[PDB]
């Protein structure tokens, strides 16, 4: 849905503008979270495994 | 892996237990008859010994 919304949102904030560059794709690329948070991310999983 | 290996030692600990169950059990029955023999021959050295006693 962001994708759809960003690429709606982001002609619409051009449309004002009138230049002539066309949109072709918006396509998302990477989502990872903060590198200093990562850590407990995985331990989260761990803790099941260490659970089991 | 530490889940794997861990799963896998349960097994090995289970089988070691069980080995040793059947052993305590043939020990236990082969002291019973152990001591079965040694008191028969008690019961028989007493007769002797009362015998001794009884003649002197």
């Amino acid at each position: 849905v962001i994708r759809s919304d960003t690429q709606r949102e982001l002609e619409e904030t051009i449309r004002p503008y009138d230049m002539g560059i066309t949109l072709l794709d918006v396509n998302f690329q990477a989502a990872r979270p903060p590198e200093e948070v990562k850590a407990a991310f995985d331990d989260a999983i761990a803790a099941r495994e260490n659970e089991q | 892996y530490n889940r794997m290996r861990a799963e896998r030692e349960a097994v090995a600990r289970r089988h070691r237990s069980q080995g040793q169950e059947e052993a305590e059990k043939l020990r236990a029955t082969a002291d019973y008859e152990v001591t079965r023999t040694l008191a028969e021959a008690e019961r028989q050295g007493r007769i002797m010994r009362g015998e001794g006693d009884a003649e002197a």
